[PDB]
């Protein structure tokens, strides 16, 4: 479904800012999860440039500069 | 209010802050007094920066 | 014969059907309820007496003491209404109750007391209702709103085919008390009866019956019918009743007495049963297979062994019947059972039931109510006998018992307030019958299932809660140890009771601030039926079933007045004629219809009785005697409305307005509007701001006068007389001798209210409408309130509207207002603010209110007098200082270069921070009052002394004027008395006027009246002195302020808002709209005579919204102003009185078969010129709600004027000068001015004050806050490619604490660039996640 | 501890002095009032204000009116910077006092900083992407934000007290995104379907429908004109009616070449209204795009055709010109609405009497038991629905063509100039089901349970309903209101689930 596929995401902040926070946070804590900030809600919450519009060039540069 | 989301914690200001206007005036005063002290002799400028 | 307030200006009535019942007192509900509360009832059924008798007497815990109740008396208030609103305290009256303490003797249950003592104990204060129906709670006028809740009783409700896969309908019965535990029986998909208490885990239903001390045999006797089985040494005979046999299959030959009735393959029909009835069939032979399913009833114990052959409720088989056959048992009682008529529900419940005795059932009950603690023999019995069987913890009480007995079809109407065994058994039997098919379920929304609580009942409950508190306290104190020779002034604490009553009146959901910006707004706020509140449904747990108009709202609750929004249909408004029952239910009047004659006796039919009759319609023409015109008259029997014969009809509606409320019956031509637009018009009529000079409705409904008078705004006369002196602030009436009391020489004095603010900051101001030397009558209007014109509710002004599209300046819903409308000062209105400046006690010292303020010039301190406070009358604008105040400030510690500036230029640092009160940014108006309150130990400044001296002088003057007017009237009456019987023309004024009160007269009522008048004079002379002394003591005394505040200064500004683009203006028919331009006079479309229109509306708003009422109101206003212009032309040159009378009576005669004949033959040649001078601005017209002024009458009236009968004239353009094609519709539409002013809506913020935990801006316009850039706007910026605008919206502008100062300095510095950083709310979130046992970190 | 980490999970919540449960840490994070949705995804924002909105038709669709007071309060740092840059102030304190006194030299600075600086006008339920658009301010004397008429469809705004919040973009990239991405002239097509979103709405389509019509005998019928300029000079001089069938010589340009415009000239059988309107259409469009009655769909199609052929700049200029001329001729038409414009059919009472006789016949045949109660109910419903359809047909056929005027002869039919019919046919705020409740009958209403009442209400709003009919027709209105008041809560949650899955 829409809700069940939005709650099952690799990123856990884009799922914890969705409906249920206690369950998502407990599972992501026991699993030792790691959020790599690839979507739009993660970069909105953190307060940086969205990877979609005018920030796409910036995010491409930050990606290619990494490990190179 | 007669609802949620109107909690008393949303109405309390932060009185431990300075206005951005205060910061701008402090920076402007700092620059202006530096330029005024520049227009004096080096010895008197140092005596006024030490006093 | 017309009332003298109705001969000034007679409103032309267009209604055809006569009215037989007068509109009731509109505020009778609030006043009657609070009269039932504070009253002395000898029977003690309702009020304070019914709470005192409900709690007291209190008996100690075998301590041989008893505190008992005797009487009470409501004390007198210390401050009246105006003083309570000025000072800021509740208008309440002390409740002092007389109690009596008695101590008992040991080994004396009801023995003689040895020591008694009685006294009067003060138990809190109860707030009092004002003259109108509003409470004054803390200076503020509040209104307690009635509630519509579910009446106590028993309600059977189905599950209407939900919550199951197959679709079986489940039935459940609920017993709702007035106070206590909810008990609920419900079915199961397996037809097992289940019970549950307080909505907890369910139990099998027979558990409570076993708890009622029943065995299984007794239950089977209660719920079933016995079938007897017999044996004549063989063949197992069965006694048969003909009725039971139906619905079975006679696969065998059913025969009796050697006669065959049924054959093989023939099932039982009705004819076979009638054959059996005719042949008197009793006993039959039946095989073992026929009895192979029957159930034994009781236990059949064996003759010899005594062992249990078979216990209660176990099905008989071949072997068990064979076993009990030879044991000596020739009688077997079994249970009759079917599949559709009698059911096996109790039997299955018993087979599921685990409990076996009373104690086992009690333990099974105690294990759900108190899970976890071990059960006990005593504890379970205490719990169950205390659940539903103790008057302390269970009440129904009276309406509950009446509903309970009515629902079970019992005869008696009043009974005990607690349950009983037969009551629960009757509920179970009724539910089983509902399951079988006999009865039918109820509906909750039915207005015979919902009560109406009011102020009296809610206040009584809240008082009884406090009484229970004080009962616990007294019983704890009374029963301890001793006696102890103490009077009952210490066992009672007054605070737990007053705290409860103040918790109700002050902070409750139903104790609302009274909207006070209209007479209509007040009178429709007091008549409100809220469904929410304590004991009522939540706004979210309200379905779509309780938000629909039900067929039993006809006459009881308005259908088209409910607040659109999140609660539509939970805030209904009471109808016009509806009133509360004796029990609480709503009822509406109806005219009794005899065999053929519609009588005039008014019977109030409730919501349950009205369904049994056949009620006619109010649009049912009678032939001037009572008989209906046609035999087929539309009626409504029970919900559904159809056609019924004239002999069949039994009741008729009383009036044609009784369906609608008091706010939706002021809309002319309601019957043409849509229902949505009528709802919006009704809801927007109560927001109209009272303008500078309220005019009149040129098209009314006849309900304006009742609303204006029955509210509290206008000052109506109490006793008829002749006006002796009218001032702008008082009116003195000289009562006629017919209405005067024998004792006093009464001349009534009416004090008017001048410019006091309301709750909504508008202005309340009463002007006299009578003139010196003019008769008045009882109930006649003397002074007009806000939005009132000679006792008629005038909410707005009527202006020359036009319907055309005008260059797009009225595009969607906008309006285009001419400049004559703003020049003529007709939509301007006076708003009165109130600013307060409290001087407190800080730790570094007090705060002064001096007029010497640092860092402020003299151009700012020009308007402050020597004491600091501003003058009265000083026109202040935005930013001007009102009350100069300073605050002590220390620990300066200036940074470097600030010390340098100060050292170079001198001017040592200021040691007091200027925190004065200044006018808010934007408002600008005169100062009309300044009040100063001081604590009871602080020295008063010069200005407070000036105010005190002025108030003392004014109070002395007012008491002197009272005494002087009353004394003048008394001496004049004594002189008049001393003329009849002892005529002395000039012998009377010679002697001093003080010795007139001792002379004599002949033998009549006047000689034992001079003594009465002397007593009145002495009483007035003492009254003047006592009032002066008390008033001086009240003025001079200190005030009781908050702990820590030294003095308060309150400044009242008067702002006058004119009109501007943005101000919302609506009409009565739900056509709102925001003004969009203020055209010059020349640009407006002028008609053929040069008169421009004043407002240009839009035509496209009519066909898609279907409020066709406004077009007809426009035409009727055109006709009324045409009549007015004709009268004004005949008056402009002094014509005659003959022609004026002829034309006026010709205007009052149209049209077809109206009531209200106004023949001007008796008017006395000065009441015609006054009438024709009040009609020169347009003849007012009344168009009742559903009675209407039909189009033929409108066209006839338009023909009576010069105006064309179409309603549309040829209109020229103002700017081009060239004529508009397609003639346009002009008329006079009544425009309101709603209270959504543009200068209360607009605000802007560049940098203000930031919140505390999350460093973000605050809420709007009072903390100078920013606009919420919520989630959906974030998505709307992600949908574009705007990733930089979004980043500066959520980092630099809002939350990130260093980048916002850096960005401000960059913007001032000429460089538009942000160094963003990270928000602060994210750091708050990291701390709040990390402060669990969860480690979350930002790693790279 | 378990009441501190998450209060109320085990047992019952502990309560403070308020006798309310107090918030733990999990309640600080969870829910609509938690840090995740109230403070991180949505924020309160500086440099922003709101006010009521009005019309202001004189604007071009890339500018909005902004009050001087709002524009002085939002643009304060820019004003301080400019005052100290140009030398009118000693420092920023003196500049602050200068803008506080509202000196006469600060309005020139305000007009300087306002010039090319967009603002973001936003309406509160921002349902779709076109709910935030950026306009260029025009300083206005007042307190109402003036909003161009053509964007009211996009905002879903109407002027009955609705208010919009404006935001200021600070940095250079924010201004360039509000100019190159979010500007009002760059959003004229919907993002859900390719159809335009700035189509003219209600006054202008009525003016353009009134302009482009034809009546069978008007002033100046049959003249031959030398161009649209002569047609306009004929109309403004009072010598020809706005709709009179004439012959005009129009020169239309077609782009049949590989990017070139070819001028061709002919003689067309048109009116004066269409010839006047042809002065506004740009080059590349044909002439059969205005030679019609020009309802609302036709205007939307004309704008779409111009956008597909010519581009963006002529489409924006065309939209502004259409709005201006539509407002002008809607004003000059004087199209009003009176009580004689709601024509009852001449044969309504005959149809109602026939239906009542037939339903009485059905009742009398029911009382003999020949039909079941349900079959009788269904037959009654079908009879009344057929009667309602016949009344509606009679009304519409009496409304659309009852006008008849002669040309040098006896009589001739044409479409009607009835005001309500023009407002319904042109698409300007009306339909054929909103009418027939004004002139015809308004049919059968339903009860709360779902059943439609057997007897319908045979009265309309021209002649009013009685007490019982008006009370019957109130449940439908309350169900409509109680569905619009709680369908938004379902839609706003569906769209949030959709946004957070994608
Ligand atoms: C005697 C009088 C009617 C005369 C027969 C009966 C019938 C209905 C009774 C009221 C209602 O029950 C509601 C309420 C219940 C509270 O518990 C006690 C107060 C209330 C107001 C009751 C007082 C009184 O008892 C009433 C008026
Ligand atoms: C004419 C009328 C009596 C008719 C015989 C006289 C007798 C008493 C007079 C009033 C009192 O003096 C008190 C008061 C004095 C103020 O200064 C002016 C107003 C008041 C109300 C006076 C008006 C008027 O003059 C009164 C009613
Ligand atoms: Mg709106």
């Amino acid at each position: 479904g829409i809700t069940k596929a939005s709650l099952a995401t690799e990123s856990f902040i884009s799922a914890a800012s969705f409906q249920e926070t206690t369950r998502v946070l407990t599972e992501a804590a026991v699993a030792g999860k790691r959020d790599e900030l690839r979507g739009l809600k993660e970069n909105v919450i953190v307060g940086r440039l969205i990877p979609a519009g005018t920030g796409y060039a910036y995010h491409q540069d930050r990606m290619r500069r990494r490990a190179a | 209010g007669d609802d949620e989301d109107s909690h008393l914690g949303d109405f309390i200001e932060d009185t431990t802050l300075e206005l951005p206007l205060d910061s701008a005036t402090t920076e402007s005063l700092r620059a202006a007094t530096h330029d005024v002290l520049a227009g004096l002799t080096a010895r008197e400028a140092k005596v006024l920066r030490m006093r | 014969v017309y009332s003298y307030t109705e001969k000034k200006r007679i409103r032309k009535d267009f209604g055809k059907r006569p009215q037989v019942l007068d509109v009731p007192y509109l505020l009778s509900i609030q006043l009657d309820s609070f009269q039932k509360f504070i009253e002395q009832d000898p029977e003690g059924q309702y009020g304070l007496e019914a709470a005192f008798r409900s709690v007291f007497p209190i008996q100690s815990y075998s301590g041989n003491s008893e505190l008992q109740y005797v009487s009470y008396r409501l004390g007198e208030p210390v401050f009246d209404v105006q003083e309570c609103q000025i000072r800021g305290v509740t208008y309440s009256a002390p409740l002092r109750v007389k109690l009596r303490l008695v101590i008992y003797e040991r080994e004396a249950p009801e023995g003689t007391v040895k020591d008694i003592k009685e006294q009067e104990v003060y138990m809190g204060e109860i707030p009092l209702m004002t003259d109108n129906g509003t409470f004054v709670i803390n200076g503020t006028e509040r209104v307690i709103v009635s509630q519509l809740h579910r009446s106590p009783g028993v309600f059977f409700d189905s599950d209407k085919g939900k919550t199951h896969s197959s679709g079986k309908v489940l039935y459940n019965a609920r017993i709702i008390p007035y106070r206590g535990s909810w008990l609920d029986f419900e079915f199961d998909p397996k037809d097992n009866l289940f019970v549950r208490i307080d909505r907890r885990r369910k139990l099998p239903a027979t558990i409570i019956l076993r708890a009622l001390n029943y065995t299984t045999e007794q239950i089977l006797d209660l719920f079933f019918e016995k079938v007897i089985f017999e044996i004549r040494d063989n063949k197992l005979q069965m006694e048969l009743v003909p009725e039971r046999l139906r619905g079975e299959t006679a696969s065998f030959d059913i025969e009796a007495n050697g006669k065959v009735y049924v054959e093989k393959g023939r099932r039982i029909t009705a004819r076979h049963i009638r054959q059996l009835e005719k042949d008197d069939v009793k006993l039959i032979e039946v095989p073992v297979e026929y009895i192979a399913g029957k159930v034994v009833a009781k236990d059949y114990i064996d003759e010899s062994t005594g062992e249990l052959i078979c216990a209660a409720n176990m099905e008989l088989s071949l072997d068990l019947l064979a076993k009990l056959s030879q044991s000596g048992h020739k009688r077997i009682e079994t249970l009759f059972t079917n599949d559709l008529d009698h059911g096996p529900y109790i039997s299955e419940t018993l087979r599921v039931d685990p409990t076996n005795d009373r104690l086992s059932a009690l333990v099974e009950i105690y294990r759900m109510m108190r899970p976890g603690e071990p059960p006990t023999r005593e504890a379970a019995e205490s719990l169950f006998e205390n659940l539903f069987f103790s008057e302390d913890r269970y009440d129904l009480s009276a309406v509950g018992r009446m509903k309970f007995n009515r629902s079970l079809l019992r005869e008696e109407i009043e009974g005990s307030g607690i349950l009983s065994k037969d009551d629960i058994i009757d509920v179970m039997k009724k539910l089983i019958d509902i399951r079988n098919g006999k009865g039918e379920v109820d509906d909750i929304d039915h207005l015979g299932n919902r009560r109406i609580r009011s102020v009296g009942e809610m206040a009584e409950n809240q008082f009884r809660v406090g009484l229970v508190r004080v009962e616990r306290a007294v019983k704890e104190r009374l029963s301890l140890g001793d006696l102890d020779t103490l009077m009952p002034q210490d066992m009672i604490n007054a605070k737990p009771i007053s705290a409860a009553v103040k918790e109700f009146f002050g902070s409750s959901q139903l104790s609302q601030f009274m909207d006070q910006n209209n007479p209509l707004s007040e009178i429709t706020h007091k008549r409100r039926i809220s469904a929410l509140g304590p004991g009522g449904l939540t706004r979210e747990r309200a379905g779509f079933e309780v938000r629909d108009v039900h067929p039993t709202h006809y006459g009881r609750v308005c259908p088209i007045e409910t607040p659109e929004g999140p609660n539509i249909g939970l805030i209904n408004s009471l109808s016009v004629y509806a009133q509360t029952n004796e029990y609480g239910f709503l009822e509406t009047p109806y005219r009794k219809v005899t065999d053929g004659v519609v009588t005039d006796e008014i019977h109030y039919l409730s919501a349950i009785e009205e369904g049994n009759y056949v009620i006619a319609q109010a649009n049912s023409n009678l032939d001037e005697e009572g008989h209906f015109v046609e035999d087929l008259v539309t009626c409504r029997s029970k919900g559904e409305s159809s056609l019924f014969s004239r002999d069949q009809v039994d009741y008729m509606d009383v009036s044609t307005q009784q369906v609608v409320s008091v706010g939706a019956s002021l809309i002319p031509f309601l019957e043409h509007d849509d229902a949505n637009r009528a709802l919006m018009g009704a809801n927007m009529q109560r927001q109209a701001v009272p303008t500078l000079r309220a005019d009149k409705p040129l098209v009314g409904t006849g309900m304006e006068r009742a609303v204006a008078v029955d509210s509290g705004v206008t000052a109506v006369a109490k006793r008829g007389g002749v006006v002796q002196y009218v001032d702008a602030s008082r009116i003195v009436i000289k009562v006629n001798e017919d209405e005067m009391y024998p004792g006093e020489a009464g001349i009534d004095i009416y004090n008017l209210t001048k410019y006091t603010r309301s709750n909504q900051n508008t202005c309340i101001n009463q002007m006299p409408c009578v003139s010196l030397g003019e008769p008045v009558e009882r109930g006649d209007v003397l002074a007009d309130g806000p939005s009132t014109d000679l006792g008629e509710l005038a909410l707005g002004q009527n202006m020359r509207v036009a319907f055309m599209p005008w260059n797009g300046y009225n595009f969607e819903d906008s309006i285009l207002v001419s400049e004559r409308v703003v020049q003529e000062d007709r939509f301007t209105t006076i708003h009165i603010q109130e600013l307060a400046c409290v001087s407190r006690d800080t730790k570094l010292g007090p705060e002064e209110i001096t007029a010497d303020i640092p860092n402020v010039g003299e151009a700012a301190l020009s308007k402050l007098d020597e004491s600091g406070i501003v003058y009265i009358g000083a026109e202040v604008t935005g930013g001007d200082i009102l009350v100069g105040k300073v605050t002590p400030k220390g620990e300066t510690q200036l940074t470097p270069e600030e010390k340098l500036l100060r050292a170079i230029f001198g001017e040592k640092a200021s040691d007091v921070k200027d925190s004065s009160l200044r006018v808010p940014n934007g408002v600008s108006g005169t100062v009309i009052d300044v009040q100063v309150f001081t604590r009871d130990g602080v020295e008063k400044d010069k200005r407070a002394l000036e105010i005190e001296e002025m108030q003392l002088k004014q109070a002395k003057k007012d008491l002197s004027e009272e005494l002087q007017i009353l004394e003048a009237g008394l001496f004049s009456r004594i002189r008049a008395v001393l003329v009849a019987g002892g005529v002395e023309a000039e012998k009377l004024d010679k002697l001093p006027r003080d010795r007139w009160l001792e002379l004599g007269l002949t033998d009549e009522e006047k000689q034992n009246q001079l003594e009465q008048l002397a007593e009145q004079y002495d009483e007035l002379k003492h009254e003047f002195e006592k009032k002066l002394e008390a008033k001086r003591r009240k003025i001079t005394q200190g005030d009781d302020l908050a702990p820590g505040v030294l003095k308060i200064v309150k400044v009242y500004l008067a702002v006058k808002r004119r009109i501007q683009p943005g101000d919302k203006m609506a009409g009565r028919h739900g056509n709102k709209g925001v003004i969009s331009k203020i055209n010059p006079i020349e640009d407006m479309p002028y008609d053929e005579n040069g008169t421009p229109v004043d407002i240009v509306l839009n035509p496209l708003g009519v066909p898609s919204r279907m409020n066709i009422g406004q077009i007809l109101e426009t035409h009727l206003g055109m006709a009324a102003k045409g009549i007015g212009d004709k009268i004004n032309a005949m008056l402009k040159q002094q014509q005659e009185v003959a022609k004026l009378r002829e034309f006026i009576q010709r205007a009052y005669d149209l049209g077809a078969d109206v009531r209200q004949k106004v023949d001007l033959s008796t008017f006395s040649d000065e009441e015609v010129m006054r009438l024709a001078e009040n009609l020169r601005k347009g003849m007012p017209i009344a168009t009742p709600v559903f009675d209407g002024a039909k189009e033929a009458e409108i066209k006839e009236l338009l023909k009576l004027g010069d105006l064309p009968t179409s309603g549309q004239i040829r209109l020229y353009d103002g700017r081009t000068g060239e004529q508009f094609e397609r003639p346009v519709t002009v008329g006079y539409m009544y425009m309101l001015k709603l209270n959504h002013l543009v200068d209360d809506k607009m605000h802007a913020r560049s940098t203000g004050s930031y919140s505390l935990v999350t460093q973000q801006p605050l809420g709007g316009k009072a903390q100078f806050g920013g606009q919420r850039f919520g989630e959906m706007e974030v998505w709307a910026l992600e949908a574009y490619g705007a990733a930089y605008t979004l980043q500066e919206m959520l980092t630099v502008k809002s939350d990130d604490v260093n980048g916002r100062t850096k960005m401000y300095k960059n913007i001032v510095d000429g460089n538009h660039q942000m160094e963003p950083g990270m928000p602060e709310s994210f750091n708050v979130l990291l701390k709040e996640i990390r402060s669990l046992g969860i480690n979350i970190e930002l790693e790279d | 501890v378990d009441a501190l980490l998450d209060n109320g999970r085990r047992g019952r919540a502990i309560t403070g002095s308020n006798k309310r449960p107090l918030k733990s840490l999990a309640d600080m994070i969870k829910g609509k009032q938690g840090r995740f949705r109230q403070n991180l995804l949505g924020k309160r924002v500086d440099y922003s204000g709101r006010s009521v909105i009005t019309v202001g038709p004189y604007l071009r669709l890339h500018q909005c009116g902004l009050p001087k007071k709002m524009a002085l309060e939002l643009f304060k740092p820019f004003i301080y910077g400019k005052l100290e840059l140009r030398g009118l102030a000693t420092t920023i304190k003196a500049a602050k006092k200068m803008v506080e006194r509202e000196e006469a030299v600060v309005w020139d600075i305000l007009d300087e900083v306002i010039r090319e600086h967009p603002v973001l006008l936003n309406r509160a339920p921002t349902l779709h992407r076109l709910g935030i658009q950026a306009f260029e301010p025009v300083l206005i004397e007042g307190k109402a934000i003036q909003l161009h008429p053509l964007v009211c469809a996009a905002y879903n705004a109407d002027f009955d007290g609705d208010q919009m919040a404006v935001h200021v973009p600070l940095t250079l990239e924010a201004q360039l995104e509000a100019r190159a991405l979010m500007m009002s002239t760059n959003n004229i097509l919907s993002p859900a379907n390719g159809e335009p979103i700035i189509v003219p709405s209600q006054d202008v389509v009525l003016g353009l429908y009134y302009m482009t019509r034809d009546c069978v005998n008007a002033k100046g019928e049959g003249m031959v004109l030398t161009g649209p300029k002569e047609a306009e000079r004929l109309y403004r001089s009072g010598l020809a009616s706005l709709h009179a069938r004439v012959k005009v010589r129009i020169t239309e340009y077609e782009k049949d070449a590989n990017g070139e415009l070819v001028a061709k000239t002919s003689l067309k059988d048109t009116t004066v209204g269409r010839a006047i309107l042809w002065m506004i259409v740009p080059k590349g469009l044909p002439y059969s795009i205005v030679n019609q009655a020009l309802g609302k769909k036709a205007i939307s199609k004309m704008l779409n055709t111009c956008y597909r052929i010519l581009g963006l700049k002529p489409t924006v200029i065309f939209a502004d010109q259409i709005m201006y001329t539509g407002f002008a001729y809607a004003a000059r038409s004087g199209a009003s609405v009176g009580i004689d414009d709601m024509v009852i059919p001449e044969k309504k009472h005959e149809i109602i009497s026939e239906a009542e006789a037939e339903v009485a016949e059905i009742q009398e045949q029911f009382q003999s038991g020949l039909v079941t109660a349900g079959e009788r109910y269904n037959k009654v419903i079908d009879i009344w629905a057929a009667a309602n359809d016949r009344v509606s047909k009679a009304m519409m056929d009496n409304l659309q063509t009852e006008t008849v005027i002669n040309r040098d002869g006896q009589e001739e039919k044409q479409v009607s100039f009835n005001s309500i019919y023009m407002m319904a046919d042109s698409g300007a705020r009306g339909s054929a089901a909103q009418i027939r409740q004004l002139a015809g009958m308004r049919g059968l209403m339903a009860k709360p349970d779902g059943s439609i009442i057997e007897t319908p209400i045979t009265a309309n709003f021209r002649e009013g309903l009685n007490v019982l009919q008006y009370f019957i027709s109130t449940h439908g209105a309350r169900k409509g209101l109680a569905d619009t008041a709680l369908k938004t809560a379902n839609s706003g949650y569906l769209t949030r689930r959709l946004v957070d899955v994608a």
